[PDB]
């Protein structure tokens, strides 16, 4: 169970990184809306990771 | 002609959807094979662990 | 104590 | 796409959970064997032998 | 029954010797952890042998 949680935690970190790439891509694109979605996801994910 | 254009557009959309659907089932089939491989490995581990 | 003994053995 | 409960999606999720759980369970069993000193001792001897 | 006990006692002595070799090997290896496991085993085994 702990390993699954660790995997989930690892997945969350990976998910955050993927979201970060999108945010970086959005900046290059110059579209504000794409960037906003990524930021919200990072904050909730970080909180979940801390709890885990 | 208008009807034909509408039909062609619908067919093209359907074809694109079918291709996407086709890609998805193949991936699932590949995943199933991978899943089966994982299961076999687990069975081997149990026998080894007991001895 | 065992660790200390091991260290002594290691030195030789 | 949705990932919502479905005839195919539900089955896939259940299948995914079972294999992951089995892998985690197998690892836990493996870890106990790994923990023992004798297994570790053999590896150290093997490494020296491998270099030679 | 006495012979079995004697065999067990002999086995314990043999087991202790095997453990001693590992401890000697650990010193050559330079790993402290391997040595610690061997020492604990020797003490309990000796007590058991004395009781037998």
């Amino acid at each position: 169970a702990q390993k699954r949680s660790e995997k989930q935690y690892n997945d969350a970190q990976n998910e955050i990184n993927k979201w970060q790439r999108n945010a970086q891509l959005a900046l290059q694109k110059g579209d504000e809306n794409l960037a906003r979605q990524a930021l919200e996801r990072k904050k909730t994910y970080t909180d979940t990771s801390a709890a885990l | 002609k208008a009807s034909l254009d509408t039909q062609s557009t619908q067919v093209e959309t359907l074809k694109r959807n079918l291709i996407q659907l086709e890609s998805k089932i193949s991936e699932a089939k590949t995943k199933k094979e991978m899943l089966k491989a994982r299961i076999t490995t687990a069975k081997a581990q149990e026998q080894l662990q007991g001895m | 104590d065992e660790l200390a003994a091991l260290k002594a053995q290691m030195l030789p | 796409v949705r990932g919502m409960n479905t005839s195919s999606a539900m089955s896939a999720f259940e299948r995914m959970e079972e294999k992951v759980l089995m892998q985690e369970s197998r690892a836990q069993a493996l870890g106990e064997l790994a923990g023992a000193d004798l297994e570790t001792q053999f590896a150290q001897l093997e490494g020296g032998s491998d270099v030679d």
